[PDB]
C-alpha cells in the first residue's frame, strides 16, 4: 500500500483543477474507494464513496456538494479522478483518499490514508 | 454529532467520547485513530478490543453504554472516533482531542 | 379367621369405574425426563445448508467432517446466502443429504484449466470476508478477461468408483448495462449434456426492487454422476464453473440447543418405553405420543 | 399359586414389547408454492396421532380395568381355595 | 339403589374422549395430476374403515360391557339377600 | 320372596350375543335429523369463483365459507382457464374481511386506448362488454408505448393483484389489435421473475371466439414494490382487494357443523349420514342401527 | 340513435352502385351491424351481418343472396359500403339498417332502424 | 315460417303468434314490432310482458305453450298499423321473421 | 342348552362378516426426482399396518381370551344347572 | 357324579393345548396365475409398455388382443425402447389404460395421405428385425423427400362415437450436421392445437453422452380427443406422425410366473377370500388382510 | 441382389487407382455396407465398415492399413468409392464386396457376397 | 484366432475350435461354403436352423466352446473349402476363422 497521488495549487474562486490518484500495492478490482476532507479545526468531514462495477451502483456525493462534485473510476489504468467546479473560499482544505473496511453489507470507514494535498481558494 | 472533551511521563491516561443512541450502541462498528502534526492519520484500534498487528502495547480500550474510553500506558515524550450509522452513507465523524506532555 | 390382604400405599389410579382411586402401585407410561441436549451430528454454529455447501466466507471452520448422521440447525441462520437466490429443487437436496455416510470433498477440477478467462475479480461485497470483498470458494465467477468470451468445452470422465456431485449456476443480470460490460455475448445460454439429462436455459433481464444489496439474483442447480460415466459443459456467457466435487458413495433437525437412538429438537429421548406426551415430532426413532398426563397400571403383592 | 405377580408382569413387557417397529422417519417441509401437499401432511400426520391416542387411552383403561378384574378374581380364586375343605 | 350414576357418564365418557378435529375442508385437485386423488382416496376410506372398524364392533364391546355389567350388576346384589342366611 | 326386578318396553337391541334382543331404554348413537337448509358464508346464484373475482357482468366485509354449486352457467365467457387456479382457492376460504381498493386510477393510461375492447361472449344490457375489475389495453394512435408503471403499497396490508395475457387466434389478429409482431411481458418483485410470449396457433371453436385467456395472481409484501413491463397483449387491473390473513353444493337458506344437503345440528359421536362436510364433524359410519342401553333396573 | 343513410336509385339489370350508412350517439366499435329488405306483401327478409374487428369473424350471406352481396366495414370513418352486383328484377324493394340486440352468444333479430331507402330494377 | 292470421274505440282486441317447436318454445325471447304507413319499425316489446322505456301504456303481452299474444288495451283511432314479430330458432345466423297483421279500426 | 355350538361358531363367522370392503386398488410408482412423495406413500403403508397389525394379534386375542372366557364361563353355566335340585 | 367334559386332541400364557385349533392364517398360494372372470391379463413375454404401443418390431406376436383386466410384465425387460428416451409424463399413462374394456386398433390417417414427403428411409438400426434395419410399426418418421419440407398442417374431426388415443414424438438431434442435412429448417417447432390444451416445441440440440449407439433421443406425447372435437397439427420439420389410433371407450402387476379368484399377487394367486393371511402384502385386488405374525387361532367346537 | 463391381488391375508400388461398386433390388439407404479382403492361403480379412446417414457416424478402418484407406458413400447415386495410395507388395490381393447381417447392435458379419476383381501390385 | 485343421456314401463332420473371448454360449456364429472359381455362399446362418433356397445337405450344432457342422450325403461334387467366423462383442467385427479343406475320392 504505497498508494500516489497528483495536483493541488491554488486557484480562483468558481474556477476548475482537477486531481488523480494511484496506487500499486494491491488488485484494483476489489477495492472499495472513497475521498474526505480535512479542515483546520473542524477536522474531517464526508465527500462520498464509490462502487465497484460488478456491484454497479453510482456516485452518492454529500448534500452540502451535492450537484457540484462528480467522480471518475477507470479500473483498466488504476486511476480515479475528481472534478472541481465552481468552488467558493469555504473549500479551502486538505483532502484525503482512502479505501474503506467492509462490514455487514457496506463498508463504514477509512483504512489506509495518504498524506494528502491542500487546496486553497482566495482572491 | 459526536462529541469529544477538549484538550507527565510514567503515568497513564484516559480519553473518552460521547456520542448518542442515533450514532452509538451496542454495536462494536467504532474507530479511533492516531495523528501526528505534519503526518497522516494511522489506525490504532479498529475493531474495539482487537487491537491490530504491526502496532505497540501502549493502546488499549473498551466501551460501555453510550461512551467508550481509551487507555494510553506508558507516556513517553514523544486523535479522532467514528461510529456506526446503520445503512446511511457513512459513519459520523467527531471532534479530536490534543494530548499535552509535560 | 383368614381374610383378605391389607395394604398401604400413598398413589391415586383413574379408571372408567370411578374418577380417581387409589394404587398400590404406580406404574407409569410416559416420561418427561428429557436431558434438554444432544456418529457424531454435525453441530454448526449459524452456517446455513446452502451457505456451508456453497463454501460462504464465514464456513471455514467446517466441512472437514468425517461422518454425520444427521444435520442440526437452528431457524433463521444469519449466515444464510449473501447474494440472494434459491436452488432449484432445494427440498429434495436436503432428503437426499439426510444419509450421507462419509464425504469427503475432491477438486476434480484444477484452476489452471481456465487460461483463457479470468478469476481473481470475481467478487461480491454482500458477504465480505475479514474486512475484505470476497466470494464463494467453492465455484468460479468466471468473468470477461480480454473484452473476449471463449466457449467453454470441459468434460469428466469419472474415471473413479463412486458418485459425484456437481454444483454449477447461472447470473442474472440486474440490466441491460450490466449484461454488456462482464459477458461480451447479449444473448448467452448455457448447454449441460449427460446421460439422462438434457438442459437449456437462458438469462432473465427486468427491472427488480432492492431486497439486500445488490438487485441480482443466483439460480444454483444439482446433478448426480454415475461412476462409469461422463458429463459435458457448453456455456456462451453467464456461467458458474465449480471446481471441487463431493464424492459420495451410498444412502432433518431444526432448532438450537447445546450439547441414544432417540432425538427431539428440545432434548435427547434416553427412553423407548411405550411413549410419552413430549414433542412428537422427533428425527430418526420415537416410541410414540400421547395426548394425555397420565396413564398408569398397577401389579405386586 | 403364591408369586402371582409374574403373570402380570410379563403382561405389561407383552405391552411394551407389541408396539412394533419403525423405521428411520423424518419431518421434511414442503415449499410454500404447494401448501395443498403441506395440508395433505397435516392431515395424514394429525389422522394418525388421533387414532393413536385414541387406540392408547382404549388400551390403557381397559387393561387397567382388566387388571382389576383379574386382580379380585384372584382373590375369589384363594377365597374358593379356602372354601373347598369344608 | 341408584347406581345409574357410573353409566350415565360412561355414555358421556365415550363422546368425550372422541377428542376435536381442526377445521379441514376436502379439497378437489386438477384431472392433470390423477394419482394425487387415488392417493387422496386411500385415506379417507382408510381412516373411515378402521372408524367404522373402530364403530360397531368397538361400539359393541362396550354394549357387551355395558350388558355384561348390567348382567352382573344384577348378581352383586344377590350377594347381600345372602349375607344374613 | 324379593327377587329381580321385571319391566317392560318397546325396543330391540342387537349385539354379538344374539341376532336381536329387547331392550328396556334404546338410546340411540347417531342421529339423522338434518334440517336441509344452510361470519356469514357468501351465497352465490350462479357466479363462479373466477367470475366473482373477474368481475363477470351478472357484498362486504366478512364471511366464513363459500357456497357453490356444480356447472354453473356464468362461468368465464371468454374461454380459457387461471393458472393455479386450484391454489386460489385454498387461500380465498379464510380470508376474513375484505375490501376493495381502486389503486390504479383509470387515468393513469393517457397514451393508450381504454374504451373500446369488448368482447361478444358476455354481453350485458344488450350491447357487448368486457370484465370491470382489469382492463385490455389496445393500440392507441397506431402505436404502442412500453408500459412501466410501478406501485410502493404504502398501505400496512397485504394485497392481490390480478393480471393477464392475451393469445391471439392467428397472425392477422396480432397484426392490426397490436404492433409488434413478437411480444413479450415482464414481471418484477421481491420473490418472483417471469417472462412470457404469446402462442400463435390454429385452434378450434369452442364458444363462439377461437381465443384463450390466461390469468396469474400474486401476494404482495406490505413494505415491498412491484413493477410491471410490457409490450403488448398486456391486461392491466384497475382494483385490487386489502386482504389481512369451500362448499360445492346448496340448498336454500346456529351450528359449526355443515354438509352439502343441510346443517348438522347435533353433537353426537357420529352418524350415517353424508360423511364429507366442512369444519368439524362428529364422525362417519356405515350402519344404521347403534345403541347404548341403560336406565332404571334396581 | 341518428342513424343516416344514402345511395339508392334505378339501375340497368346487371349493373352496379353503391350505398353507404353513416351515424353518430353511441360507439361504434362496440356496435353489431346487419343489414335488412323489406318487400312489399311479404315483410322482412335478412340480407346478411357484419362482425367486429376485436372478435374476428366475417360476414355470412344467406344462401339465395351468396356470391354476388358483399359487405365492407370501417371503424375509423364509421361507414358501412354496399356492393351490388349482378342484380335482378326481384331485387326491387326497401332496405332499412340497423343495430342487433346482443343476446347469449349472437345478435339476433334488430333493435333500432333507419329512415329506409327504395331501390328498383327495371327494363 | 312464423304464420300470422290476417286483417271500434274503447275496445279490447288479441293477436296472437303461431309458430313451431324448431322456431318457438319454452323460451322467454320473442319480439314484437310496430309498423305505421310511411314509417319505419318501431320496438313495441322486446322480452315476453315486461314493458320497455319510453312507450305509452298502450301495449301488454304474454306467452304460453308454443303461442304468444300480444294484448292491446284502449282502441283509439290512430292505432292502424302493422305489426311483425320475430323468434328464436338455435345457433343458426339468425332468427325468423313472421308474417305481419294488419289492425283495421272503424 | 345342549348343542351350544350354534351361537359361537357365528362368532368365528362374526369376525369374518363385515371387515370393511375394498375397492380396486393398485401401488402406482413414481419417478426419481421426486422422491419425497414415495416417503410420504411409504408412511401411511406402513401406518396402516401397523394399526392393523396392532389391530391383528390384539382385538383378535381378547376375543381369544373372551373365547376361552366365554368356554369356562361356560362351564359355571351348568354348574349352577346341577345345583338347582340340590 | 357327573364332571366336567374330558377330551383329547393334538395372552394369559405362551402355550395353550388347543382341543380345535381353527386357523385363520393361511399361506398355500397356487404360485402361478389364474382364469379370471373372462378377462385374462394381458401376457407379455418381454415386451414393454411403451414397446407394446410403440410397436417394437419383436412385439408383432399379439397385435390383436380382447378385453383385459391388468397387466403383467416383468422387470427390466429386454425388448424396451431400443432407441433411447423415455415417454413424457408416463407415469400416468400406466395409471389410465388398466381398466381399457375392449382396445381396438383404427387406421384413423392412411399411409397414402403423405404425397410430398417420404418415408421408406425411416429406418433405424437400434432394434433391427429379420436382419435389416426397421423402426416402430405405429409411427411414421417423416424425412426430407427432395430437400424442401412442405409445412404440415392435417386434421382430424373424430367423427366417431368413442375417445381416441394418440401419439406423436419430437426427434433431438445431436448435432448441427445431423439438423442440417434431415430437415432443411435450421431452426424447427411444432404446434398442437385442439379444445383444451396449447404445446409449443423446439429441437434440443446439444453435444451428449453414448449410452446404446445412436447419441440421441425420443420424446414421445400423448392426449385423449373429446367423440366430437376436432384436433389440428403444424409442423416444420422433426415431426413424427401417426398412423394408428385406438379406440378406447371408458375406464398393474410387475414380476414374472408361468401361467379362478379375484385376488392374485405378483408370486401366485390367492384362492380364499379368508379374513387373514400373512404373504405378500403387495396385491391387486380385493386383499382381505396383511399381518406379520404366523400363528392366529381361536379355539371351539366341542367340550359341551 | 446384383451387385455389380469394377476396377482393379496393376499399378506400382505407392501408386493410387479408384474402383466403384454398384447394386440394385433393395433400399441402399436401408442397407449396410463393407468391404472384404481375400488373400491365398489365409482367406478372409477385415478391410473396414461404413456406417448409414440417418444414424451418422463415421468409418472405422482396421488396425494394419490405418491413414491410407478410406471410403466415400452416395446413396443418391447408389454408388460406393474406394480410395487407395501409398501401396506396397502385399496389397496384392481381391477384394470381394458385401452387405452385413443385422443384430442386436452391430453388423458384425456379411450376408450377400459380390463375385470380387482382383488387384497386384508389383515392380 | 479360430482355428480348424486341414467317398461317396458316407457322412463327415468338420469342428469348430476357439476360444471363450470369441466363442461360447452365444448363437452369432456363421458358416460359409465355399467353391473354386466361385462367390462365397451362406450355408447356416443360426445355429440349428436351415436358410432358404438351398437343400438338406448341411446341417450342425454347437456345445461348450466348440460347433459341429454334419455334411449327409457326400457325393463327389460335394469338392469345396468350407469358412466361418464368430461374434466378439461390441467390437469392431468378428474374428474369421481358419478354413478347412475338404478332398472326395
Amino acid at each position: 500500500v504505497q498508494l500516489v497521488e497528483s495536483g493541488g495549487g491554488l486557484v480562483k474562486p468558481g474556477g476548475s483543477l482537477r486531481l488523480s490518484c494511484e496506487a500499486s500495492g494491491f488488485i484494483f478490482s476489489n477495492a472499495w474507494m472513497s475521498w474526505v476532507r480535512q479542515a483546520p479545526g473542524k477536522g474531517l468531514e464526508w465527500v462520498g464513496r464509490i462502487k465497484i462495477q460488478t456491484d454497479g451502483g453510482t456516485a452518492d456525493y454529500a448534500a452540502p456538494v451535492k450537484g457540484r462534485f462528480t467522480i471518475s473510476r477507470d479500473d483498466s489504468k488504476n486511476t480515479l479522478y475528481l472534478q472541481m467546479n465552481s468552488l467558493r473560499t469555504e473549500d479551502t482544505a486538505v483532502y484525503y483518499c482512502t479505501t474503506l473496511y467492509c462490514a455487514i453489507t457496506t463498508c463504514f470507514s477509512p483504512r489506509y490514508w495518504g498524506q494528502g494535498t491542500p487546496v486553497t481558494v482566495s482572491s | 454529532a459526536l462529541t469529544q472533551p477538549a484538550s507527565s511521563p510514567g503515568q497513564s491516561i484516559t480519553i473518552s467520547c460521547t456520542g448518542t443512541s442515533s450514532d452509538v450502541g451496542s454495536y462494536n462498528l467504532v474507530f479511533w485513530y492516531q495523528q501526528h502534526p505534519g503526518k497522516a492519520p494511522k489506525l490504532i484500534i479498529y475493531e474495539v478490543s482487537k487491537r491490530p498487528s504491526g502496532v505497540s502495547y501502549r493502546f488499549s480500550g473498551s466501551k460501555s453504554g453510550n461512551t467508550a474510553s481509551l487507555k494510553i500506558s506508558g507516556l513517553q515524550a514523544e486523535y479522532y472516533c467514528c461510529s456506526y450509522v446503520g445503512s446511511d452513507t457513512w459513519g459520523v465523524f467527531g471532534g479530536g482531542t490534543k494530548l499535552t506532555v509535560l | 379367621c383368614i381374610g383378605y390382604h391389607a395394604n398401604n400405599s400413598t398413589e391415586q389410579v383413574d379408571t372408567i369405574m370411578e374418577k380417581n382411586v387409589t394404587v398400590t402401585h404406580a406404574q407409569d407410561i410416559l416420561e418427561k425426563t428429557h436431558n434438554g441436549k444432544l456418529v457424531k451430528p454435525l453441530i454448526l454454529k449459524d452456517c446455513s445448508v446452502a451457505g456451508w455447501l456453497l463454501g460462504n466466507p464465514m464456513c471455514d471452520e467446517f466441512i472437514r467432517v468425517p461422518e454425520w448422521s444427521y444435520i442440526v440447525e437452528r431457524a433463521n441462520p444469519a449466515n444464510d446466502l449473501c447474494f440472494p437466490g434459491s436452488l432449484n429443487d432445494y427440498e429434495e437436496l436436503k432428503h437426499m443429504l439426510s444419509r450421507i455416510n462419509h464425504f469427503e470433498k475432491i477438486q476434480i477440477i484444477p484452476k489452471s484449466s481456465w487460461p483463457n478467462h479470468e478469476t481473481s475479480l470475481g467478487v461480491s461485497a454482500a458477504c465480505p470476508y475479514q474486512g475484505a470483498p470476497s466470494f464463494f470458494r467453492n465455484v468460479v465467477w468466471l468473468i470477461k478477461k480480454n473484452d473476449a468470451y471463449p466457449t467453454i468445452k470441459i468434460s469428466y470422465n469419472n474415471t473413479n468408483r463412486e458418485d459425484l456431485l456437481i454444483l454449477w449456476g447461472i447470473h442474472h443480470s440486474n440490466n441491460a448495462e450490466e449484461q454488456t460490460n462482464l459477458y461480451k455475448n447479449p444473448i448467452t445460454y448455457i448447454s449441460v449434456g449427460t446421460s439422462t439429462l438434457n438442459q437449456r436455459l437462458a438469462p432473465k433481464i427486468a427491472t427488480r426492487s432492492q431486497v439486500n444489496g445488490q438487485r441480482g439474483r443466483m439460480d444454483f442447480f444439482w446433478t448426480i454422476l454415475k461412476p462409469d460415466d461422463a458429463i459435458h459443459f457448453e456455456s456462451n456467457g453467464n456461467f458458474i464453473a465449480p471446481e471441487y466435487a463431493y464424492k459420495i458413495v451410498k444412502k432433518i433437525m431444526k432448532s438450537g440447543v447445546e450439547y441414544t437412538k432417540c432425538q427431539t429438537p428440545v432434548g435427547a429421548i434416553n427412553s423407548s418405553m411405550p411413549f410419552h406426551n413430549i414433542h412428537p415430532l422427533t428425527i430418526g426413532e420415537c416410541p410414540k405420543y400421547v395426548k394425555s398426563n397420565k396413564l398408569v397400571l398397577a401389579t405386586g403383592l | 399359586t403364591q408369586k402371582a405377580i409374574d403373570g402380570v408382569t410379563n403382561k405389561v413387557n407383552s405391552i411394551i414389547d407389541k408396539m412394533n417397529t419403525q423405521f428411520e422417519a423424518v419431518g421434511r417441509e414442503f415449499n410454500n408454492l404447494e401448501r395443498r401437499i403441506e395440508n395433505l401432511n397435516k392431515k395424514m400426520e394429525d389422522g394418525f396421532l388421533d387414532v393413536w391416542t385414541y387406540n392408547a387411552e382404549l388400551l390403557v383403561l381397559m387393561e387397567n380395568e382388566r387388571t382389576l378384574d383379574f386382580h379380585d378374581s384372584n382373590v375369589k380364586n384363594l377365597y374358593d381355595k379356602v372354601r373347598l375343605q369344608l
